[PDB]
């Protein structure tokens, strides 16, 4: 009648992904963890662009949409930042937002590439991921001579349930039962199906023998980050966020039971 | 740049041998030219153990971390060179190892312990990879038979924690079977359990629970320093104990032969035998292997000091549950002298309060269990009413009131038991 | 601005002896001379000091403290006079 | 009663000295 | 979590069952101990008050017990009004038991609600109730509130008076009701009115219980309210000499003992005279012993100087010196000894011998009986004769002689105490040591195995007094002692303690042999390395004893051999260093001894390099390389002095003796540096009026006496050879280079901090800020630390202020040099620093923790914790700065 006792084994930790295994937990818990990975981990992304000048071939909505999709370093600042709707300031403030400024003027005969280096932050720790001190820079717009782009952008806190620009993950690879011992999927011809990366069978075998008493455990993960958060920070903030949602639901349910009874 | 300076200063110390190892002292103080100091302490050895073992043990195991890292990097870089003073050090240490190996004499066992901990320090910090002859002689020194002194207990403890720490130095079935026959010889020995048996039992519990993380902490605490172990090296070590050496039956039979922690309290920290006994009673291992735990529980309860260890109350609770579960019947504390004599020679007040807590919790478990037992008439085995007259319950809770802060939750639980069971004593 | 209310008891000449010291968390120990206009005298041997002392520093990463203390000055040095009192200060960036 | 008697006033037993006593006493 | 545990024991108090509810209530003090947070203690106390208001009387009693056990935490609740109001609501209950429990709550809460007038009114109303438990609880609450509030006390004094002379009040409740007047120490007129009431009360109710309780509360009022003391003392003496009951006299005796322990300076000569007259004409030894205990307490204070020929106190001390009771004899001897060592008048010369022979008679009476009460009087007598020997030096010979004659004819358990006495005497007067060596050695010989339990303590104490008595070495006595231990004691702890005493007193060959005998007895290799290092240190200090006189070649040989053995010892000592209790002081002391011996050897090499290596071809200057050599030697010896000083400052846990030893080594190397400077480098600039005022040479040890004798001799030689020769002199090198020999001739003493760790204290220093801070912002170091007292917290010194020094060094210089003297209030301190980082890059900052004791001495003890700070720039600020620069 009680809780699981889940164990964690991490097989690969990199600045771009974490590859770990969760055992002795339920399928619903693992899937909700994956869903919070994609949708409910808060990061900082641009959500307010004031265009002052745009002579480029791309219109203002296009530039704003591209600026929103630029990932920003969000580690240990997204926890301090409040949501913009929850903060009591009139305009934006440092306690709920990060201000960005871009001002590029093309005066040369060569094409000017407006990149994420031109996005200038007012916070030293919320910067574009490609501007971290190898990889090239995210191109925003290309400018010919005479064209300019002056804008003021404000970057706030949100999660991927609202908009995919706040999704911190690139690919959340998720697996369970790699040898199909549970027969949760049924291959018409199991011989022509390639082995999983986590498969524990020989070349002569095609799938494990059927286990009638089995349940899904030993869930395999590969959480690739977009660079906005460290992948370990993605997993830790996902667990904290799911815990917080459950605790908030506990609080409201306790109030509702107390008011009804 | 280095060889010329080393030769010049070795010649200078040959010219002035009185201040020769003062230059070794300046080598250590300035953290320059480690091989020169090694050559200085090697060239002037022409009782005790030796000066070289003290010197490099002090380098690797000293308070100064800079000197430790400096000497470790020296040995690590010297390993990569083709087989030069490092090899002279290793040959001298090896011929020092054969100087005491036969078991061992009762006066050479401490020397063997010091040499063995030196090899610990080398293979832990320096990254020294021992040779085949070095590993064979070292493993021959592991399986020696000390005269079962406390020095011998320290010797076998260090040898066992090195088998745990460095499982990469066996690599052969013959040294494997020599190791396990030495382990079986140490297990069947009786005078070692007076300690080493606590360590054996605790690592057996940790492999049965598949912890393999505080195993590293126990090895580091016994050796007195931090070593990277890479627990995949201990994977073959786990299967030796789990399937062959420390089975559940022999660890359960060993759980009663280990002595109790005398005068245990919250001051005595760390993982104690009481925790392992509590873990075994949680898994009902003693009834599953027909081993009597009543004597050990009574002996542990009879020796307790004035701070209360947090594990004592859950241990008593699971012991009472083990008595009254329908899985089997652990024997309760006997109605005579081990309870009547215990509540009269000069037993501790915490012992009396713990026994009173056990008795009252046994009474509530009996009254909450007979509604659904339906097993046997001898299964309850209720205490006599004449026994409870010799128990000064109000008096004992009166002393327990005055020492509330010295008890964890014992005074609270005793108050709850008194209020539920004896409301006439709560007026 | 920080307002103080000092209950000076049995001070012979509080107009020219009682001084306010503000001590920032760094080495700054700015000493403030109150004007004689706000040394109120509600009784014999009783005095009231109501000054609006002024505090400023650049940005802090956390609200540290500030140390406010009354001092007595004499004709060449100054000595502690009142109980040391800590006030929390948070200079936020512009 | 010497004020500087080391063996006397052994109520303040240390950690190293206590272990040394336990090791060199029963031997 | 704290709030999780609070909810875990909060859910139990609506269980309905009284057992789980009292469970929930009495778990609260453990929660208060674990989580001392005011916002949480507040909520816990408010719900405890709520369950007090709604619960039954047993739950209310549990809340009362919790409140009594949590008195220090209830000052930090700060919602006082509603908490006290919901407790106070059930003062109106018709149940007298509930009213009594609430009165006990109010008395328990009286520290945080003084001047709370409804509580005062409830106590006053409940004092007149008809239920005994409610009246007793009201008395308890009145006793608590009178201590914490003077406005309660002024009216309740009149009320308690009127209900004491009210005869409807029974005698036992009167007895409980008298000690309310103890807390009348608020106003002088209040204490005067209380004293008038007590004076009427003692004569109004002359019962023995009434006079005991009234006299004790009168004296507690007189001790607390200090302007009552001479009349209280004279009242006590009057009741001691006139009231015939033994219990009243016994309270008068113990009460005058309390007043003499508290305020002995306020006793007049008439009070001491009256107490002495009481002790003369009493027929009971049980009362005379107590009176002499009071007079012996008074004798050790300045009351004797206020008292002062042959007076009644002297005659009483002489009479009680020869008494069949051992306690009366001990007290009379203590009074005689205190009078003798207090002053130097002509009259005490007669009673000096009286004190000596009374001491000897008490020794011959208290030695052969082995009673538990006899050992206390023996300790008193031996402490008294130690004080007699130290305070007055000349008569110590007879004291030592009677101890030696008593040693051969006394029981074993008495012999440890006389060995301690003889060692305490012999460390202060060294001329008495060598004359008593033969008898003590015979006593060591005649032990054999004629004991089983006190044999070990007697062996170590008697070997200790051999080592103290023998200022020189041992030739055959060492072999006889070795044979005695080998035949008798296989317990290696006795051998270790005897070797420890040998290395303490400088008998290093004996220590070397005993440490060789001990290397096979240990279990851990750590103690093996420690014992081997001790053996090598003792061997090296024994090798240093080969310096006969003036022979610099043999000096070089002996110093080289000692250095070889001694840093072989430090090679084996740092192997014994542990993560838990490292050998830090031992390693630093041995390293400093190595450096001092090496500097001595280098200086003797420069002595030889005067005559060797002749001066250069030059037509101070024109002296050759030797001028720079003594310059380097002076620099090295001054650096050694500074390092001995910083070892002194870093110890903080040593004795007075170990600190004195470190100071002696520092003075030794300072003496050598000054001897270089004053007669090689610049005799004209140096050699001022450095006449040390050698008056009372209060040197506690023989080693200290030898060191200051050597210092005085060397300083006199330097002053006598200041400008008598040219700076390139053979007499200069000879006198300095023989000063080396005189300094090294006395053996080194290893003190107690080298062996035993007492007063283990440290700073945890858990600071809270590679961390990164913006260039424009200033970093805030919220640094906090907790001290860790081990066993005795203030055995030698106590922490008064924790001086924290923090500085920042860029490019991981010292520009943020800051200092704050914070005071720990509950063995914990917290302060916050403001560090500025204008230069971008990695900033290494370090924080120190100096401790200033009660005397004002700075002890550099705390850890040097370092954290690295990176000064990263804002991208907008960086762009603005580059645009402004370009
Ligand atoms: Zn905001």
């Amino acid at each position: 009648p009680y809780a699981n006792q889940p164990t964690v084994r991490i097989t690969e930790l990199t600045d771009e992904n974490v590859k770990f295994i969760i055992e002795n937990t339920d399928l619903a818990v693992a899937n909700s963890i994956r869903r919070v990975f994609i949708a409910e981990v808060p990061i900082i992304a641009i959500d307010w662009v004031q265009i002052d000048a745009n002579s480029s071939v791309l219109h203002d909505e296009f530039i704003a949409h591209r600026l929103g999709l630029i990932p920003l370093t969000s580690d240990d600042i997204v926890d301090k930042l409040q949501y913009s709707r929850d903060c009591t300031c009139e305009e934006f403030c440092p306690e709920c937002s990060v201000e960005f400024t871009l001002d590029v003027r093309c005066n040369e005969d060569q094409t000017r590439h407006v990149t994420s280096r031109d996005l200038i932050s007012n916070s030293p720790r919320v910067i574009p991921v490609t501007s971290r001190n190898e990889q090239d820079d995210i191109l925003i717009v290309k400018l010919r001579k005479g064209q300019e782009l002056r804008l003021r952008a404000y970057a706030k806190k949100g999660f991927g349930k609202e908009h995919a620009k706040w999704n911190p993950t690139a690919g959340v690879a998720f697996e369970y039962d790699p040898d199909n011992a549970l027969r949760h999927t049924v291959y018409p011809k199991p011989e022509e199906w390639p082995k999983s990366e986590y498969s524990e069978l020989d070349e002569d075998e095609s799938q494990a023998p059927y286990d009638p008493n089995g349940k899904p455990e030993r869930f395999y993960y590969n959480v690739e980050s977009c660079g906005s958060l460290r992948p370990e920070t993605i997993v830790l903030s996902a667990l904290s966020g799911l815990k917080k949602k459950l605790s908030d639901l506990q609080t409201q349910l306790s109030h509702e039971i107390q008011s009804d009874v | 740049g280095g060889r010329r300076r080393t030769d010049a200063l070795r010649f200078l110390c040959k010219m002035n041998p009185s201040q020769a190892l003062k230059v070794r002292g300046m080598v250590v103080e300035e953290c320059h030219l480690p091989g020169l100091g090694v050559a200085l302490t090697l060239d002037h050895t022409k009782d005790g153990v030796s000066d070289l073992v003290c010197f490099v043990s002090g380098l690797l195991l000293g308070t100064n971390a800079k000197v430790r890292t400096w000497f470790g990097t020296f040995i690590r870089n010297g390993q990569q060179r083709k087989r030069s003073v490092l090899w002279q050090m290793r040959r001298q240490l090896l011929l020092e190892l054969m100087g005491i190996l036969p078991g061992l004499k009762e006066e050479h066992v401490v020397k063997a312990s010091a040499l063995l901990r030196l090899y610990c320090a080398l293979m832990g910090i320096a990254g020294l990879k021992p040779t085949e002859e070095e590993a064979e002689q070292l493993l021959q020194l592991m399986t020696s038979r000390p005269p079962a002194t406390p020095a011998g207990v320290r010797f076998v403890s260090l040898s066992f924690c090195m088998l745990l720490a460095f499982s990469t130095l066996v690599s052969t079935p013959e040294q494997e079977q020599l190791m396990v026959v030495w382990l079986s010889w140490m297990i069947k020995e009786e005078a070692y359990f007076e300690s080493f048996g606590e360590m054996l039992l605790l690592v057996a519990m940790y492999f049965h629970s598949n912890q393999l993380s505080a195993i590293i902490d126990l090895v580091c605490s016994t050796l007195g320093m931090k070593i990277v172990i890479k627990p995949s090296s201990l994977s073959r070590m786990k299967t030796i104990f789990t399937q062959e050496i420390f089975t559940e039956q022999v660890v359960t039979a060993h759980a009663v032969r280990v002595p109790v922690t005398s005068n245990l309290s919250a001051n005595i920290t760390g993982f104690l035998p009481i925790h392992c006994i509590y873990q075994l009673l949680r898994s009902r291992s003693f009834t599953k292997h027909k081993v009597s735990i009543k004597d050990w529980i009574y002996r542990q309860l009879c020796e307790t000091s004035t701070p209360l260890h947090p594990q004592l109350l859950p241990l008593i609770d699971v012991y009472i549950n083990s008595i009254l579960t329908p899985a089997s019947k652990s024997n309760p504390e006997a109605t005579n002298q081990p309870v009547t004599e215990q509540e009269i020679q000069r037993f501790s007040i915490t012992a009396q309060l713990l026994v009173l807590y056990y008795i009252l919790s046994y009474e509530e478990a009996l009254l909450a269990n007979t509604k659904t037992l339906a097993a046997m008439q001898r299964k309850p085995k209720s205490y006599s009413s004449s026994l409870m007259d010799q128990i000064p319950i109000k008096f004992l809770i009166r002393q327990a009131q005055g020492l509330q802060q010295e008890l964890g939750g014992l005074h609270s639980a005793l108050l709850r038991l008194l209020a539920t069971n004896y409301p006439h004593l709560c007026i | 601005a920080l307002d103080v209310d000092a209950t000076l008891e049995h001070v012979q000449d509080p107009q020219n002896t009682v001084k306010v010291q503000v001590l920032y968390p760094d080495g700054q120990a700015q000493m403030i001379h109150p004007k004689p206009a706000d040394f109120r005298n509600p009784g014999p041997g009783r005095h009231r000091l109501i000054t609006q002392v002024y505090l400023s520093h650049t940005a802090w990463t956390e609200a540290c403290q500030v140390e406010v203390r009354l001092l007595l000055a004499y004709n060449e040095g100054t000595i502690p006079f009142s109980k040391p009192v800590k006030v929390y200060i948070m200079p936020k960036p512009a | 009663x010497x004020x500087x008697x080391w063996x006397x006033x052994x109520x303040x037993x240390x950690x190293x000295x206590x272990x040394x006593x336990x090791x060199x006493x029963x031997x | 979590d704290a709030n999780s545990a609070l909810m875990e024991l909060d859910k139990g108090l609506r269980s309905g069952k009284l057992g789980e509810q009292c469970e929930a209530v009495v778990r609260f003090p453990r929660l208060f101990q674990k989580y001392p947070f005011p916002i949480l203690i507040n909520s816990a106390f408010l719900k405890l008050a709520d369950v007090f208001r709604v619960g039954n009387n047993f739950l209310r009693l549990c809340v009362l017990k919790v409140t009594q056990q949590s008195e220090k935490h209830l000052e930090k609740i700060l919602n006082v009004d509603e908490f006290v109001k919901r407790i106070f609501s059930v003062i109106h209950s018709n149940d007298p038991v509930a009213r009594a429990i609430t009165l006990r709550m109010l008395g328990s809460l009286a520290s945080i609600i003084p001047e709370r007038k409804n509580a005062h009114h409830s106590i006053r109303q409940s004092l007149d109730s008809h239920d005994n438990v409610e009246v007793e609880a009201a008395v308890f609450a009145a006793a608590n509130f009178s201590a914490q509030s003077k406005d309660f006390a002024v009216g309740i004094c009149n009320k308690i008076s009127e209900m004491i002379q009210g005869l409807a009040t029974p005698v036992d409740l009167k007895l409980k009701l008298i000690p309310i007047l103890q807390h009348m120490h608020h106003d002088a007129i209040l204490a005067s009115s209380a004293r008038q009431l007590l004076q009427q009360l003692v004569t109004s109710y002359p019962s023995t219980k009434m006079v005991i309780v009234s006299l004790h509360t009168f004296t507690l009022l007189a001790a607390s309210s200090l302007v009552d003391t001479p009349k209280q003392i004279q009242l006590l003496l009057q009741y001691l000499k006139n009231d015939p009951r033994k219990a009243v006299k016994r309270l008068a005796i113990q009460d005058l003992k309390l007043l003499a322990n508290k305020t002995p300076h306020t006793w007049s000569r008439e009070n001491i005279q009256a107490l002495c007259e009481c002790a003369l004409q009493t027929p009971y030894d049980s009362l005379k012993l107590g009176m002499l205990s009071v007079l012996s307490t008074l004798s050790g204070t300045i009351a004797i100087k206020h008292y002062f020929r042959s007076s009644d106190l002297v005659k009483l001390a002489q009479e009680c010196c020869y008494h069949n009771n051992r306690g009366i004899a001990a007290h009379g001897v203590r009074v005689l000894t205190n009078i003798t060592v207090s002053c130097q008048e002509k009259d005490l010369l007669a009673l000096e011998q009286d004190a000596v022979f009374g001491l000897e008679s008490l020794l011959v009476l208290c030695s052969q009986d082995d009673s538990p009460g006899a050992q206390a009087t023996l300790k008193i007598a031996l402490n008294c004769m130690v004080k007699l020997a130290k305070g007055r030096p000349h008569l110590s010979q007879s004291v030592v002689e009677t101890l030696l004659t008593q040693l051969h004819s006394a029981q074993d358990a008495a012999r440890i105490l006389m060995c301690h006495c003889l060692a305490a005497i012999a460390m202060q007067l060294p001329v008495l040591g060598d004359g008593m060596l033969g008898d003590l050695m015979e006593l060591y010989k005649v032990i054999g195995r004629s004991a089983t339990d006190k044999q070990q303590e007697l062996l170590v104490s008697l070997a200790t007094v051999i080592f103290v008595a023998s200022q020189k070495a041992l030739s055959v006595e060492s072999k006889a002692v070795i044979k005695q231990q080998l035949e008798s004691v296989s317990n290696g702890w006795t051998v270790y303690r005897i070797a420890r005493q040998a290395s303490r007193m400088g008998n290093h060959d004996m220590a070397k042999e005993l440490y060789q005998s001990l290397l096979t007895q240990v279990a851990s290799e750590h103690f093996y390395f420690w014992l081997n290092s001790l053996k090598e240190f003792s061997h090296a200090e024994q090798c240093l004893t080969g310096l006969q006189e003036e022979n610099y070649s043999s000096a070089l040989s002996c110093i080289a051999e000692s250095l070889k053995f001694y840093h072989k010892g430090i090679a084996s000592l740092t192997a014994a260093s542990t993560p838990l209790n490292p050998l830090s002081f031992q390693c630093e002391f041995v390293k400093l001894r190595i450096d001092l011996l090496q500097a001595f050897s280098q200086l003797i090499c420069t002595c030889n390099s005067l005559k060797t290596s002749p001066p250069p071809a030059i037509a101070l200057q024109r002296c050759g390389r030797i001028s720079n050599q003594m310059k380097q030697s002076m620099e090295e010896f001054r650096s050694l002095a500074s390092r001995y000083g910083d070892l002194y400052q870093a110890s903080f846990d040593a004795d007075s003796a170990t600190l004195r030893n470190v100071e002696l080594q520092q003075q030794s190397c300072l003496l050598i540096s000054h001897a270089i400077e004053a007669l090689i480098l610049d005799p004209e600039s140096a050699s001022f009026q450095e006449y040390g005022s050698t008056g009372t040479a209060h040197a506690d040890s023989e080693y200290e006496r030898r060191m200051m004798s050597v210092y005085n001799h060397v300083l006199e030689e330097v002053e006598s050879l200041n400008r008598k020769y040219t700076p390139v002199s053979y007499m200069h090198t000879a006198c300095l280079c023989n000063a080396i020999i005189a300094l090294l001739k006395v053996p080194l003493s290893f003190q107690r901090y080298f062996f035993q760790k007492l007063q283990s204290t440290s700073i945890k220093l858990a600071l809270s800020p590679p961390i990164a801070v913006q260039n424009n912002q200033q970093l805030a170091l919220k640094v906090e630390g907790v001290v860790q007292h081990g066993s005795k917290p203030g055995l030698f010194r106590k922490i008064q202020s924790v001086c924290l020094n923090v500085s920042s060094t860029l490019q991981s210089n010292m520009t943020n040099e800051m200092e704050q003297r914070v005071e720990p209030h509950n063995d914990y301190f917290s302060t916050q620093f403001l560090l500025n980082f204008a230069i971008l890059g990695t900033h290494n900052i370090t924080v120190e923790s100096s401790v200033k004791d009660a005397n004002g001495i700075v002890w550099k003890t705390g850890p040097r914790t370092t954290i690295f700070v990176k000064s990263l720039e804002d991208p907008y600020s960086q762009q603005i700065r580059l645009q402004q620069q370009q």
